[PDB]
RNA sequence: AGCCAGGAUGUUGGCUUAGAAGCAGCCAUCAUUUAAAGAAAGCGUAAUAGCUCACUGGUCGAGUCGGCCUGCGCGGAAGA
């Protein structure tokens, strides 16, 4: 929290470290290494789940290579499983595609001990909101 | 492109445009696009305007076109001496008066009802304003 | 509410009213009731602008000729064929 | 740069501007925007 | 008007996405931290973006903005 000095994202899924196929090449390359990109990963990956994608810190001073604590998985990463769709868009805006309900994601992302805005929680509630409504989904609040 | 689907007669004694206006008001629209000048305006330019008027508001609104051609322009083509009878219908205008309202439009935003009579007023022989409805 | 003052006319016909609005005043009339009805003159600027805001024609307005009040409500207008301008206005002495 | 009858700004860094008795467009960002002889 | 600041959070936005993280794509155009800040202004990267803007604080200290009716001019205007 000072300026410009190393991090990116550019990933898919926590079920699968370091994946070559779709970031490849681009996560290792500035003080950062493609083959490090597993240790600081599973520092805390499977002590909870392979089944959320996180992006991170990188952080970096020309140090041989990088610490980068990390935070939450998005809410858009959690109505594939535990809200809906797996596909997303559908057809946005032609019919409503699917629908939901306000008790679905409140805990999903109330849990944030790590990310959002409103320090009234019922804030963040609806600041979580719509992340299903990106995908124009129905609302059953 | 507009013109009579009959008519009584072939061709037209060549007259003369001089006076002013008859239907001056904005009276089917909320916008208009009213002739500040004289001349007659020709079926293409009635209809190059009115595409580019059209397409500027998309499949939008409304629009009416008050003006209509029936008047039968003949030429004759080269090579032709004077005389031994009057030429060919070749086209279709109407005669403009200062004052006519030559299309109106409502269904849209004011703005882009300029812009898009802004548009129209190019493809036009003859000067042209924007004018609005009113009470009265 | 609406206030128009306004001059009777010293003449009349095409000439004069010609000169005019060729002098930023243009003519107008006042009639029904049982009073006969009244060649009146309004200055042009002033009229116009009453005249953009729509209660103009839907409020009763009142006309001030030598000192005298008259109420009435815009009847007809003759605007110019296309310039932002008044030719001649009927008033309903009502 | 562009001569012609109608000249006119083409992005807001474009400037107006008479040069002698000739209206000359001027633009800061884009060379292309650059007109004359309007 | 100018100069100093900020321009954020759902959200790297779900997305017919090979990769887009605003960006031809994709539809919607909603939402929270605020002084204010656009699922959107920009030249624009392999994707990050690096960097100015619409907006709103400070500064400054009195005018400023552009449509209407009009007079006279200006460019548009090359020939033996
Ligand atoms: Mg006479
Ligand atoms: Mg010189
Ligand atoms: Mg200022
Ligand atoms: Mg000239
Ligand atoms: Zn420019």
């Amino acid at each position: 929290a000072k300026k410009v000095q190393a991090y990116v994202k550019l990933q898919v899924a926590a079920g699968m470290a370091n994946p070559s196929p779709p970031v490849g090449p681009a996560l290792g390359q500035q003080g950062v290494n493609i083959m490090e990109f597993c240790k600081a990963f599973n520092a805390k990956t499977d002590s909870i789940e392979k089944g959320l994608p996180i992006p991170v810190v990188i952080t970096v001073y020309a140090d041989r290579s990088f610490t980068f604590v990390t935070k939450t998985p998005p809410a858009a990463v959690l109505l594939k499983k535990a809200a809906g769709i797996k596909s997303g868009s559908g057809k946005p805006n032609k019919d409503k595609v699917g629908k939901i309900s306000r008790a679905q994601l409140q805990e999903i992302a109330q849990t944030k001990a790590a990310d959002m805005t409103g320090a009234d929680i019922e804030a963040m509630t609806r600041s979580i909101e719509g992340t299903a409504r990106s995908m124009g989904l129905v609302v059953e609040d | 492109m507009l013109q009579p689907k009959r008519t009584k007669f072939r061709k037209m004694h060549k007259g003369r445009n001089r006076g002013l206006a008859q239907g001056t008001d904005v009276s089917f629209g909320s916008f208009g696009l009213k002739a500040v000048g004289r001349g007659r305006l020709t079926a293409r330019q009635i209809e190059a305007a009115r595409r580019a008027m059209t397409r500027a508001v998309k499949r939008q609104g409304k629009i009416w076109i008050r003006v209509f051609p029936d008047k039968p322009i003949t030429e004759k083509p080269l090579a032709v001496r004077m005389g031994k009878g009057k030429g060919n219908v070749e086209y279709w205008v109407a005669l403009i008066q200062p004052g006519k309202v030559l299309y109106e439009m409502d269904g849209v935003p004011e703005e882009l009802a300029r812009e898009a009579f802004k548009l129209a007023a190019a493809k036009l022989p003859i000067k042209t304003t924007f004018v609005t409805k009113t009470v009265m | 509410m609406f206030t128009i003052n306004a001059e009777v006319r010293k003449e009349q016909g095409k000439g004069a009213s010609r000169r005019l609005r060729a002098a930023n005043k243009f003519p107008a009339i006042i009639y029904g009731g049982k009073e006969a009805p009244l060649a009146i003159e309004l200055d042009h600027d002033k009229v116009m602008n009453m005249q953009a805001k729509a209660e103009f024609y839907s409020e009763v307005l009142t006309i001030v000729v030598d000192g005298k009040e008259i109420k009435v409500k815009a009847q007809d207008v003759q605007r110019h064929p296309y310039k932002p301008k008044l030719q001649h206005i009927d008033f309903v002495r009502a | 740069m562009k001569v012609r009858a109608s000249v006119k700004k083409l992005c807001r860094n474009c400037k107006i501007v008479k040069r002698d008795g000739v209206i000359r467009v001027i633009c800061s960002a884009e060379p292309k925007h650059k007109q004359r002889q309007g």
